[PDB]
């Protein structure tokens, strides 16, 4: 079915590698066809027509200019010690 | 006063001084593969000249004048001097032919007389057959019609094939 | 040789007098043979009754983008995409 | 433009042969010195060595044909690492200011003859990187060029066509029958 | 006007000329090293009167900060000519002899073309 | 919901808001303006003479051991009266997260440089050296590192044209590589893609 | 800079192959820009995509689907195993070791099949992109991929009975190299370089990117410093990344593979020649491309070489 | 200050050493007008021949959206262009 | 018998298949492998295409080329409805491969003509766009 | 078994962290190994077997090596069924060519159809990345299956409008089951 030595000389390369041997080499019997059925890709979650509109999913335009810390605690405001984020032990 | 032939703007000079322009000569630069020629097509090539060049051997031996020219200006051609054909195709779109064609020894296909004398007046006859305005022939500088022999016997041949070569071209 | 003289379909030749075609001495001359103006007026009009009609190339996906084309005006209606043309009695 | 012939008129065509400069020339000396170049061709296309030079992302895929699935040493190829041990050196990658004298080096302490492969689209005319300042616009402008393969990353497929093509060339390539007629 | 900057290595005019002459003295004693090991074909007097053209094309600038700049860019240039880190087409560079030189009379310029 | 919109981190969004006001408070002198960019990520604007110890106060505080210096990147803005921006990305490895450090300078007004507290930055000023031409005091070597040996001027100063002003052919009556006025065979074509039309309504305040 | 045949001062020459990336960059449309960073590393590709499409994505807040999350962790995975074969042949030569060159990169050639059948070309793939994947993979890409990481447990297998366990590996390898972790902090080290040293720091775990904290893996971590643990993580890393290759084929679902926004992915050919507003986002977005929002970030993925940042 | 161990490096240079070091982080006082042709690496050809244009750029007339007018910018003069005599381009 | 006989047995029926021990070495010095297959197609410029999946994906179809050339063998004899079916991007021969168009237009397949003085040399398309005076 | 010097976490693997036995037993087998070439053995072992292997060459050009029918190869210019070229001169496949190789210049035809009468494209400039492709609106403009298109020359790698029209006409079997079998991915 496949090509492939005498298995005498199978049995010499099992010996020798250490392990069972499976073939490296690709086969017709074991790749899929290379003609498939033409396929049809599913629509996403916004093709439906009735329901969306682009302002409610517009992520270009609810980007904001960076936010002044300092002035927005002053507009804000008129334990332990800050940390920039959660503590990883690497060590 | 003095007239323009070509009178088309595609064949006209343009641009600046670098390789890529055209300086609006087609220049046939016959014995490229020598000495004096790979400077000359140099030399050519900087000024953007579109150069023709035929080769009589190998193309090994010419395929490094491709790096004087840039792409389009730097074209290969098979000739021979027995061969008026070759010469014709050669330098039928030629407004400019270099003759560095020479040989300082004796070979058993070409003369003395056969590459100095007969193959220039084969190309000059062909370059005035075939409309080319210049010919820059080159030549020896103690030509003479008699050169005396200083030490050996049978030399200044080749003295003598450059003079009868230079006034017959 | 003839493919040196040839005309291509954008009705470009190069002179007798130019140097470029000391080009074509080693290396031939490429001209399609196959204009595709002869090709498109060998096809004849397709006779419609409708006012308006729809092209998309006779391929479905793998043509160009559906257009409508008007044929109240007598005459003949060409698609600007593939040239086929239109007609209504 | 001609296409590949009927098959009536390839069976009404004979044999190529081997020999591109043909059976017989109507000589002796003709004839000897062009089997001499026949075998000398024969001893050259077979066994052209390239050199480990390797600038870019095409040099990848020329480990592709070391790869066992296209073999170069199958066809005499094998690389060595001196430029005077090499035959064709294989410009792939994109060449910049600072490698133009290390090229033109290389190129030069190479031994006649000499063939150069220019593998890749930044080797043949600057490709992707044509207009930036640093890169030179080809190979060709530095070192002459034989043989212009032409995909971006080629084919291993493709490399080899151009290898074969060189070969074809090589079996083209005439100096005694030359050396008769100058 | 008045500006108040960071100095780069002087703080005068006189510090920054002893450090264009100290690159003169240093490209002096460089030349002779430049011309027997780089294989160029150009003599040590030669050298040295581009050496000399290099810094006459530099010498109208006034501006302190311009000066050491030009010190900096010098001094790299003698580090990438004391050890070699370079080759000989790129030496020859400041001779530019591979370019031929263009006319400045108006009636050549007028006749060549339009630059 | 919203599956086409990025959905942000609230508490990244806390923890960067509480240490950029953090960083202000430690450093009322070098420290000019702390910002909290859109994909969280915080800005820390700072004073040029302030180059050397906020870095080295990024290295060595208890909440502040930013240990990895990952890259400096060089922004060349013209319009500006100090032309070039230089941008020091570093990375916390026990905080797990990332913080740049931005500064402005001029065509000639120096930069401490950072090799006494990252020597990440020993080569990466030297890029910016190449690049933008900047100069970096106290540096231990500072040469062009990316570009030809015989070249002048500074690439990616935005002066500096994209193809160059030489090329580089070779020539036989020299025998070597030599160094030619820039021609192109063919020119870069040149697009007009400014948008006519604006399309964000928040970015013009 | 030799004493004999010890050395006293190594330093490095590089602008060899300085191509004026980033200037060039600068003049390109984003999707003009993209297959640049094919271009920037040479061996591992699609993780370059993916950091770029991330910074792009990052820049004009969408998100990818479930679908293009999991191609895009299978194909960086794929490309984790082909950077990793290519650096154990690089070292392999360069040591001395002729064989496993070969013997891997028979493995890395049908991984470039795989490439050329996902993407149409073996190496630069164009495939990842800002907003999803351009093109579905076809029919029957599971079988292959699934018979390719069946067997590649057996070819590591033999590749490392050859390699790991051999004298002059170990004494070419083992004590030679040692870098300190405190001067990996201190000079900036990223990636296996780091994890080779001792230090616990994988950025597919720490800062997860596209789907990677659906998958489960283990992060290999170096004792000495020294080329071989750093040889002996690559090949656990080539090991992890086959169990990640496992999971995804495992699990994914069915959907779509770009995001809906058609002003940032172009639409597709069948809303082409029939939809007009299609026609109009794909002659502005292939003229002159989506409006990225104005500021700056900077996304770092995890390559195998290292950290591969995009300051955008 | 700090009863630790002193810089070696600073408490070992000589005073001239350390006058050097501090007129170095002082500020200098010089002129606004620069002139920067020579570190700008641009030949001298390009500064003596080349003229620059500061412009806002002209609006097209066949749209409305006056977004690109809203800055201005400098080019530089249009020199000849010309056709390649093997394939056509610019 | 169990040690590989029967392969023997296969390599003498390869030979006598080939058409005799001088034919043999002939497609054996054409051919750098000799081997078996079913006979699935003959392009019209007389290629033969044959296939057997019994052998290492890669090598299941292969081509032998046309008699009448020998040692100018390449890659670009290939036409391009079998280009294809070589190269695995379809499972079916253009036998039974009723979809691919056949119309008036598409000419005959061509090789590589490079260093061929019948080779391609690109020129301008458009013509002269500047017309000169004409005095006359 | 060994011990472990550094206890492993969750989900981390330590690779040279288990300690050499001192007991007589190991210290016996890693001295036999070491004076009696152990893994030295095990290789040659393992090299020996994988002589024995099918070799996964392919005979070249007979035989060819596993492609898609995405592949990106040489580009070419399409036509209609009816005949008429395909491309109607709209230039967005230059306006996304990345290294600008396409260049097109058009002009009204003398039939009133938009048309073009210069379409060059630099296949040294060309990356091969099917962005001309999927930008092409008629779909004229194709990655065709050719990749066998090496030359000598350089000038013979700049293809003109009729060079390209000629792989159209050439390649057209090909290029029409590609886009049947394409199509819908895209
Ligand atoms: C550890 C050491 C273990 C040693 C074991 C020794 C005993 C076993 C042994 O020799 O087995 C190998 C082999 C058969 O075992 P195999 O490896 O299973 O068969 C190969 C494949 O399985 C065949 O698979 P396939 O179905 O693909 O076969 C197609 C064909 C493939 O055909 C080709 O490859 C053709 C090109 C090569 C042959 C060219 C013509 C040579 C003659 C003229 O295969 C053959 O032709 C195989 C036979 C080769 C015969 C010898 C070739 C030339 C050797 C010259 C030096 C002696 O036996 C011999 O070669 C000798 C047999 C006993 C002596 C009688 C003949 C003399
Ligand atoms: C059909 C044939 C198939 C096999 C063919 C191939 C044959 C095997 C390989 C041949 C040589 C291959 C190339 C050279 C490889 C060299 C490897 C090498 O030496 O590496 C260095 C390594 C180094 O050892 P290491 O790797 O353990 O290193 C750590 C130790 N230090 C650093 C201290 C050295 O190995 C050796 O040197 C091992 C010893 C080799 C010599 C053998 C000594 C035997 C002593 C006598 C034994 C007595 C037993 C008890 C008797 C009791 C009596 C009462
Ligand atoms: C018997 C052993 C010696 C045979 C020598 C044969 C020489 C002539 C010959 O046939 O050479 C073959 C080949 C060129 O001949 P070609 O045209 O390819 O094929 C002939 C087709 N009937 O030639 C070759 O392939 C190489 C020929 C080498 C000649 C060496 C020098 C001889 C003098
Ligand atoms: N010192 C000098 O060199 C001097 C030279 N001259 C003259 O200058 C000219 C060029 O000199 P130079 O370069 O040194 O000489 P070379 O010998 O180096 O070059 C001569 C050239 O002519 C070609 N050629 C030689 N014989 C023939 C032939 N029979 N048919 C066709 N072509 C042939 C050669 O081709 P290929 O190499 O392929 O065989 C080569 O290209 C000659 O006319 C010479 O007489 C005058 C005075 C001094
Ligand atoms: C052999 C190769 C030769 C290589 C030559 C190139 C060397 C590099 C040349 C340079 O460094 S150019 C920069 C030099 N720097 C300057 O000129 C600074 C400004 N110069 C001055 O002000 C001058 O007035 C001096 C130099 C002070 C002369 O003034 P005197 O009068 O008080
Ligand atoms: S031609 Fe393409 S694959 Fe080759 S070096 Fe250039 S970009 Fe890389
Ligand atoms: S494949 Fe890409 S690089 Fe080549 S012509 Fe098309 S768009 Fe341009
Ligand atoms: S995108 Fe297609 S139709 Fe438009 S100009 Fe290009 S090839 Fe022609
Ligand atoms: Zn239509």
């Amino acid at each position: 079915l496949r090509r492939d030595v005498s298995p005498l000389i199978q049995r010499i390369r099992a010996f020798l590698l250490g392990r069972e041997h499976n073939l490296a080499l690709r086969f017709e019997d074991g790749l899929a066809d290379r003609t498939q059925p033409q396929p049809e890709i599913p629509d996403g979650p916004s093709h439906l027509l009735s329901a969306n509109y682009y302002c409610q999913r517009d992520g270009r335009r609810e980007v904001l200019p960076p936010i002044d810390l300092v002035e927005q605690q002053k507009q804000l405001a008129a334990s332990k010690l800050p940390t920039p984020g959660k503590v990883y032990a690497w060590d | 006063p003095r007239p323009l032939k070509t009178t088309n703007p595609a064949a006209m000079k343009r641009g600046t001084g670098g390789r890529s322009s055209f300086n609006g000569i087609v220049a046939t630069v016959f014995g490229a593969t020598g000495f004096v020629g790979r400077y000359v097509c140099n030399k050519l090539g900087k000024s953007g000249t579109q150069m023709i060049l035929p080769y009589r051997g190998d193309d090994s031996d010419v395929i490094r004048l491709k790096v004087t020219g840039d792409l389009g200006q730097v074209l290969f051609h098979f000739y021979n001097l027995e061969d008026p054909a070759s010469i014709r195709d050669a330098v039928k779109h030629s407004n400019v032919v270099i003759n560095l064609v020479g040989r300082d020894f004796e070979t058993k296909n070409f003369k003395f007389k056969d590459v100095h004398v007969n193959g220039a007046e084969r190309i000059a006859r062909i370059a005035r057959e075939a409309g080319v305005e210049r010919l820059i022939h080159l030549s020896s500088l103690n030509v003479e019609a008699n050169p005396k022999d200083l030490y050996v016997k049978g030399g200044s041949e080749w003295l003598k094939s450059k003079y009868e070569g230079e006034l017959r071209v | 040789r003839g493919d040196i003289e040839k005309v291509t379909h954008t009705g470009q030749v190069f002179d007798k007098e130019d140097y470029r075609n000391a080009r074509f001495v080693n290396a031939k001359r490429y001209v399609n043979e196959n204009w595709g103006i002869k090709l498109i007026e060998e096809v004849p009009p397709k006779e419609c009754t409708e006012r308006v009609v729809f092209c998309d190339g006779g391929d479905g996906p793998l043509g160009h983008p559906k257009v409508y084309i008007n044929l109240d005006k007598p005459g003949n209606h060409i698609c600007g995409y593939c040239g086929l043309r239109f007609v209504k009695k | 433009q001609q296409t590949l012939p009927v098959a009536e008129v390839a069976q009404n065509l004979p044999k190529k042969g081997y020999s591109p400069f043909g059976t017989k020339q109507s000589s002796v000396a003709e004839w000897s010195l062009a089997r001499l170049d026949d075998l000398l061709n024969w001893g050259r296309k077979g066994s052209i060595w390239p050199l480990t030079f390797g600038l870019a992302c095409c040099a990848v895929e020329m480990m592709h044909i070391a790869a066992p699935r296209y073999d170069m040493d199958r066809y005499g190829v094998v690389f060595r690492a001196s430029p005077r041990q090499a035959d064709v050196i294989i410009v792939a990658g994109t060449l910049t200011n600072k490698m133009a004298p290390a090229l033109r080096k290389v190129y030069d302490q190479m031994p006649e003859p000499r063939w150069v492969i220019s593998m890749g689209s930044c080797a043949n005319g600057g490709g992707y990187y044509h207009y930036s300042y640093s890169v030179v616009r080809g190979c060709d402008r530095i070192i002459p060029v034989d043989i212009y393969v032409p995909g971006c990353p080629p084919t291993a497929e493709a490399l080899m066509y151009g290898v074969l093509q060189l070969q074809k060339k090589v079996k083209r390539m005439k100096t005694l029958q030359m050396w008769y007629r100058k | 006007a008045v500006q108040q900057v960071r100095p780069i290595l002087s703080v005068d005019r006189e510090e920054a000329r002893k450090r264009a002459l100290n690159l003169y003295k240093a490209w002096y004693r460089q030349i002779p090293y430049i011309v027997m090991d780089y294989d160029i074909p150009m003599t040590v007097e030669q050298c040295r009167d581009k050496l000399r053209e290099e810094f006459v094309k530099h010498r109208n600038v006034t501006d302190i900060r311009v000066i050491d700049m030009l010190v900096i860019k010098g001094q790299m240039e003698l580090k990438e000519s004391v050890e070699i880190w370079k080759q000989k087409g790129h030496i020859m560079r400041y001779w530019k002899e591979s370019q031929d030189p263009k006319p400045t009379d108006f009636l050549s310029k007028f006749i060549q073309g339009v630059n | 919901d919203k599956p086409t919109v990025r959905q942000p981190d609230a508490v990244a969004r806390s923890h960067l808001s509480d240490f950029g006001r953090y960083v202000a408070e430690c450093l009322p002198k070098y420290v000019q303006k702390v910002q909290l960019t859109a994909g969280d990520e915080l800005e820390v604007l700072i004073a040029p003479e302030g180059v050397v110890p906020v870095l080295q106060f990024l290295k060595d505080h208890h909440q502040a051991q930013f240990t990895n210096l990952v890259d400096i990147a060089g922004v060349d803005v013209p319009c500006r009266k100090n032309r070039f921006e230089v941008v020091y990305n570093l990375l916390s490895l026990r905080y797990n997260s990332r913080i740049r450090v931005k500064t402005y300078t001029d065509e000639l007004t120096p930069l401490d440089s950072a090799c006494e507290v990252h020597k990440a930055a020993n080569w990466y000023e030297r890029e910016i050296w190449d690049m933008y031409g900047v100069f970096f005091a106290n540096h231990p070597d500072l040469r062009r590192i990316l570009t030809d040996y015989g070249f002048e001027g500074h690439p990616q100063r935005r002066d500096f044209p994209l193809s160059g002003y030489v090329e580089l052919r070779y020539d036989d009556e020299k025998k070597r590589v030599v160094c030619e006025p820039l021609e192109l065979a063919q020119e870069f074509r040149k697009f007009d893609l400014s948008a006519p039309w604006e399309q964000f309504p928040n970015f013009r305040n | 800079e030799l004493d004999g045949e010890t050395v006293m001062r190594a330093d490095p020459h590089i602008g060899l192959l300085h191509r004026g990336t980033e200037k060039l960059i600068e003049y390109k449309t984003y999707t003009q820009a993209l297959p640049y960073f094919d271009r920037l590393d040479y061996v591992s590709m699609m993780c370059n995509e993916q950091c770029y499409s991330l910074a792009v994505e990052k820049l004009l807040n969408i998100d990818v689907p479930l679908r293009a999350k999991y191609i895009r962790t299978l194909f960086a995975e794929i490309t984790r195993i082909l950077n990793h074969i290519m650096a154990v042949g690089t070292h392999a030569l360069d040591v001395g070791a002729l064989t496993p060159f070969f013997w891997l990169f028979e493995e890395r050639e049908k991984m470039m099949e795989f490439y050329e059948r996902v993407s149409g070309a073996r190496m630069h793939a164009a495939y990842i992109r800002p907003g999803g994947v351009s093109l579905d993979m076809p029919l029957g890409l599971m079988d292959d991929i699934y018979e390719f990481a069946s067997k590649f447990a057996e070819r590591l297998d033999e590749v490392e009975d050859v390699l790991t366990t051999n004298r002059i590996w170990v004494q070419r390898t083992e004590d030679i190299g040692i870098v300190t972790a405190e001067e990996a902090l201190n000079y900036g080290f990223s990636g296996v370089m780091l994890r080779g040293s001792g230090i616990k720091w994988d950025l597919r775990k720490q800062q997860p990117y596209d789907a990677y904290n659906l998958v489960n893996f283990d992060v290999p971590i170096g004792t000495k410093g020294d080329c071989y643990d750093r040889y002996l993580c690559r090949v656990e890393e080539m090991r992890q990344s086959l169990r990640i290759i496992d999971q995804c084929l495992n699990q994914m679902p069915a959907g779509e593979i770009k995001t809906d926004d058609a002003k940032v992915a172009p639409p597709s050919r069948s809303e082409m020649k029939t939809s007009m507003e299609a026609l109009i986002h794909h002659f502005k977005l292939f003229t002159q491309g989506y409006q990225v929002p104005p500021g700056a970030t900077y996304t770092a993925i995890e390559a195998p070489k290292g950290e591969f940042g995009v300051y955008l | 200050t700090d009863g630790g161990p002193l810089d070696p490096k600073t408490a070992l240079a000589r005073p001239e050493e350390l006058e050097q070091r501090n007129k170095l982080s002082g500020k200098i006082t010089v002129p606004t007008a620069v002139n920067l042709s020579p570190i700008s690496g641009v030949p001298e050809e390009h500064i003596r021949e080349r003229r620059v244009r500061i412009h806002i750029p002209p609006k097209n007339a066949m749209q409305s959206g006056t977004d690109n007018v809203n800055t201005w910018q400098i080019e530089f003069d249009n020199r000849e262009r010309w056709e390649n005599p093997l394939m056509g381009w610019a | 018998k169990f040690l590989g006989i029967n392969r023997l047995t296969k390599l003498f029926q390869m030979v006598r298949e080939a058409g005799g021990l001088k034919q043999a070495y002939l497609k054996l010095y054409r051919n750098d492998d000799l081997k078996i297959g079913t006979l699935v197609g003959i392009d019209k410029y007389g290629n033969k295409y044959f296939e057997n999946p019994y052998y290492f994906y890669g090598r299941n179809r292969w081509i032998e080329f046309a008699p009448h050339v020998n040692m100018d063998y390449d890659g670009s004899m290939i036409p391009a409805e079998w280009y294809g079916w070589m190269h695995y991007k379809t499972d079916l021969p253009p036998i039974r491969d009723g979809c691919r168009p056949k119309y008036k237009w598409i000419a005959d397949h061509s090789e590589n003509l490079s260093g061929t003085k019948e080779a391609y040399y690109p020129y301008s398309t458009t013509p002269n766009k500047v017309e000169a005076w004409e005095p006359k | 078994e060994p011990k472990d010097i550094v206890e492993v976490p969750k989900g981390y693997v330590y690779v040279n962290n288990k300690e050499l036995s001192m007991e007589f037993a190991d210290i016996t087998d890693r001295a036999a190994s070491t004076m009696f070439f152990g893994e030295l053995l095990r290789g040659f072992a393992v090299t020996l077997a994988h002589i024995f292997k099918e070799p996964a060459t392919i005979n070249y050009p007979f035989e060819k090596g596993p492609l898609s029918p995405r592949f990106r190869g040489e580009h070419a210019l399409r036509r209609y069924p009816s005949g008429e070229e395909r491309c109607i001169a709209c230039k967005l496949c230059e306006a996304i060519c990345p290294a600008q190789a396409i260049t097109i210049e058009a002009e009204e035809r003398a039939d009133g159809s938009r048309r073009t009468t210069r379409y060059d494209i630099d296949m040294t400039k060309c990356i091969y990345c099917g962005f001309c492709q999927e930008a092409c609106p008629v779909d004229a403009i194709v990655e065709g299956p050719n990749f066998e298109f090496s030359t000598e020359t350089h000038e013979e790698l700049l293809y003109n409008k009729e060079k390209l029209l000629c792989n159209g006409d050439k390649w057209e079997s090909e290029i029409a089951s590609n886009l049947q079998a394409d199509h819908l991915y895209r």
